[PDB]
């Protein structure tokens, strides 16, 4: 999808 | 107190691209603003000079700040391995917003992202702490080196950075 | 990014009834828009082409999206079995609102419904994610094959689908 | 969908008093308006025709709908012995407001009350679902037969009832 | 008081 | 419904001071207003006649209603030992507001206070149910017999009380 | 304090059937036991003497205590129209258990039931406060006049009642 | 069902 | 009633 | 009261397979147990006779009770559309346990399952209300007509059913 | 302080 | 009842 | 997985 | 530390009755034990010497500690106006338990009570902090001057008090 | 009611700097205002006269009120060790706001701070209770003896203080 | 049904080190154990064959299962991106426990760890789903290629994997 | 950071 | 410290 | 892994009192044990060598670890300015327990306390992480230099410290 | 009282 994470990036 | 302004000199593969300056909203999120200011000046022995923007998604944002592992798995704050989500007063209102990347609630380190669009679905999950003051055209130029899944085609680097005011 | 526009070419057993286009609100619910979009192009290997609107209740809504069981017990998302309720920023404000059907909280798959009335009693329980751009009169035509129990009179089908813009 | 209108023909000890019509807000509370509509048509084999208003307190409300025990301890909905409070969107704004009586949260069956005054202390506890369209003067007439303890002086009955539109 | 319940009516 | 007006004829050490009338906001808090009304008429066999204002803090409030222990530790409602806080719709907006004293949440009995200033710090903790209609000058005369600790210099008594409206 | 014992002399239509003695668990629930004790003596002006058991369902329980409406819709406590659920320390362990009937949380009045079976599905919802000490055979005799719907076939009355211990 | 209430008795 | 569920549809 | 015993005479397409009897734990879950008993005798005018087990997964459970749609999307209780989860006293301790199927909390209707294994992962989410008394071997016979996805190969039918004790 | 209680009056 | 409070003693 | 639902059966 | 022992020398009306000594559980509730200890020694300039037991109910408890108003509406702790409930480790296990009186949660001042019976209905609401070491029979003697409403017949007084070990 | 005004006569290293007066908002937070007012008059035998501002950060605030330890670890209220956070009605709206310093929720004592800037990140965690009325130029003068870390350059002392009105 | 058993053939760089077999507790966590079992057979088209153990910390655990990014940032379940924490029944009781790695609650994918010690600080945060049936000696051999930060010295690979029972 | 506490001052 | 996460591994 | 042991060589003013060794419960609280271990070796560039025990209260505990401010207001962890409470598995069971001092939940830095008594009132508020392995007699010797207020009489210092196993 | 805090030590 459109997220901003540090390490496990999801859709 | 008066809000600080920091700058980044961006370089694509070596060649200078230009400078982006940012206003840090220390009057809303002082601890989050100070972390970014201090990592920009590099006054604690580490910070952003020489780190690269590891993930750019056109029309969404450019994500960087991982000066330790350079791939999104690291970075650290001047307060320690992580710090609390200070507050969520500012919202993701438009392009040029500077906000914290995280690994869930209260895992703020050094990674941040510059929005190239309004990203309101992220409101209340990521702390907004600054806005581009000058140089949006350089961010717009940076966008063009990213792809739908985030890999950049050229090494986008913060060649220098520091405080202006 | 920019909001996608997808289309459905509806067929009532044989003759084409017409095309409905939809704007998908990726500026509000990006993960839920990409799911409908990808399932409408069929790019991930499965999708909406050939499925039926299995339950139509005139003056309420047209429901479709179950491409695996065709009756309302199936469907799946591009993310898997089910996925979270992204947010409930948008409300069910009127005819031509596109929203997720679900089996309770966080069970979104592929089933959706096209509202033919303002359904505000559903706000907070169903994620709204799109709107009929052009083609409302084709939906109003589809309406007249339903019944108060949802039974369709004729085999309504999505003959073709994909992304315009 | 379209909001139904139901009518009640009221009688005082067999003698006719007049007709009251009610608009039911099915656009706000569909499951609660449907229960009242089907009980006014009697289409499910049981309903309001022939029941009495067992408790009338002048300048407050008129209560009825207990068609099984006629004293306030019975009634049933078309969904079963009791059903959930649908939502509390609508408020007790004035005379002619139609609201559900209950025995605590999520115990709606068939009893209701017609307010003859604004009852705002009831907001948030009783589901409001309709309003007197025509016949407010007949409700006012009914008031003359009650008392502060709810006792009626003559048998006030729903002589006939059904759906108008 | 002035309430509308079904069964135990209180003041 | 029509909001009742009750009255209190006050006496200082025996000598009659005058009458204060209060409107009770039955349209907002009917159970709380009925308790005050009925304790003013004495119709349930007990009430305020002959009791005193045991605590008057000038510029703040006159507290009374303890007809059983006469000192702040007693009183009782017509519903029993204590009753629920009805709701907190009204606020302590200014002088002459009438509100329930209590010993924590849901401990309303018969003690009340008349504010001689706006007391918004008490909002949400004390149920407001009335206001002085005529006779405010008598409340202000009563203030003159209290002190910072609440002690009165003379015996401030409710000689008579009853209902007017 | 010492746990009081009370007695009821039951009468069927007119005929004396026998005496049932109850131990009240004032060491666990003093406010609830005191209410039943004071209602069995009649020391406050009202009480159980002369009331009937309005609902007996064989193999489950006998319910009585409504001395005001005699049908299950009244009764009152010595503390007022309702009182709090004191605690749920004791369980519905078997035949002879005395527990309070209510209309949901914190609405204890005077109605109670005598279990003729272990009713553990009611634990946590009804306050247990006593046990049949002698006369279980009389409760069993009363059982025989009830039916699956509670309807008795005789006026099962408390002819006398009071405290022994 | 098998319940002991005061006013609205349910199954 | 008027609901949109996937599997157990209620009134 | 004494716990009821009910039986099901099972048929595979036409052939009599055998009888399974069940003890229903009315001493723990009386409203859930009554629903199943009444649907087994058919006394309310609808019930289990003639219905089938639509889903059998060997080494896990046999699911039946959908007499209205016969595929898992229907059934109903004698209390209404659905009814609350009564309590979770009992656990899925081993083969022969009879428990309710649901579509989330408080959606019990008529569907149930007989486990052929201990299924503790379901504790707390499904109400256990009975156990196979005699006929466990017939359940093991039914198992053999299932498959991992649960589809049967033969029409496993409840030919007859009723109360024994 | 400036409170209105019934029994333990605090500052 | 049998309680130990400071100020409003209840039954 | 191994669940017993009525309508949307998941894994 | 080691648990402190305090003593009270009780006088009835004028004459010496005897000495009760208490072990204070500073190993479980050190802040509550030190408050009582210091008010017994009087070391902070105020405390228990001279104060009376103002409410004694036989078979229940003796209540004292209001050294300011002497009627149950006063007392102050050595920490201030009131202090938090420290913990509820200890239970009201039997006669001779010493526990804090309060006016609801976190309102501990100086009033306490000595139980003359097991009072488990009070567990969780009153902090248990000590036990009669010597002199239970002097407390049993004190009992005899009380009554069901707490009235004493003689002025029971702490004539002197202080610490031992 | 009337809001109290207190003054502080500031001295820098003994040299008199000037008077700052404050309005205390007794109308919103009476208990927090009273604590300050009384510590300024010194009427309870302890207070602010002679103490100093131990931490001053220019562009943020000057913190004072620790009269026991003089370094931030002490001070006490007129109600005891600590007192509750009264409410958070008021906001840190600008320079001149007087607010309570604390060590987490409900640990107010005597320490306070005078804001030289709008401090909204502190809203909801610190109780605002007053505002500079006259003498903001003296507070701005005090600022110049701070540092980034709070260390003072001179001993900034409250030479005298008391109430004006 | 029965609990499955899977095997892993470990190869250090390319040299066969040995086999580890595991029992998966399908009787406590059926969905988590089916995920791991299917990824070990590769039956859904993808899985552990060929992947590596990317983080091995001696005296703690061996982590692997990231077959997509091979470094700890990837992996996926057979149900989708991530799935729910099934339950926390089992505990990290000693060497050989196989448990799920995650990125906070309800983000289970395919990454796991085999404990080489008791890790009870992880209880309640990671789902335990299996234990080493044979080959604990091979797991101890693997440990020796790790370091305190988890980086290995040789590539530890799952050369083969599949089901046994 | 910029906080006002009494005792453990943080950044 | 000694944790097992997927992405941001802390101490 | 195996639990580490660290030692402290205590000096009273300047002369060498003796060594206290400690076992750190890394099997229960690994992050908290690692913090203490690393601060004992001084490996991250700061630590306990040279700091003093600043608060010692006989019969309760010895507090130390503030190497920054040396008076209880400082110290820091190897993870940053503070870290979370890891868990509260272990209890303050008696003398020699090593536990974390803090300024509220999740404010752990470097200060700690060695208990000379069982302090169970602190359970659940302070993380227990180790126990005196040798030298309890030296902790007993340190106690003597403390006071009820905590002030030391000689400067008690950690002359040397480090790891043993 | 007997507590172990870092900064505002109370009774």
């Amino acid at each position: 999808x459109l997220l901003v994470x540090a390490g496990l990036v999801l859709a | 107190m008066v809000n600080p302004t920091v700058f980044f000199d961006i370089a694509v593969d070596g060649e200078p691209l230009g400078r982006v300056s940012f206003e840090l909203f220390a009057d809303k999120v002082p601890k989050t603003a100070e972390n970014f200011r201090a990592l920009s000046t590099g006054e604690k022995g580490f910070g952003y000079k020489g780190s690269c923007f590891h993930r750019i998604i056109p029309g969404f944002m450019c994500q960087g700040g991982d000066f330790t592992r350079h791939n999104g798995t690291g970075g650290k704050s001047i307060y320690g391995e992580k710090f609390e989500d200070e507050n969520f007063i500012l919202k993701h209102t438009g392009p040029g917003i500077l906000s914290m990347a995280n690994a869930g609630p209260n895992t703020n380190g050094s990674q941040f992202f510059i929005c190239t669009a309004k990203t309101e679905w992220l409101d209340g999950k990521h702390v907004v702490f600054g806005k581009v003051k000058e140089g949006m055209n350089i961010v717009e130029a940076m966008e063009r080196f990213g792809s739908r899944n985030g890999k950049t085609s050229k090494k986008i680097t913060i060649a220098d950075c520091g405080q202006l005011e």
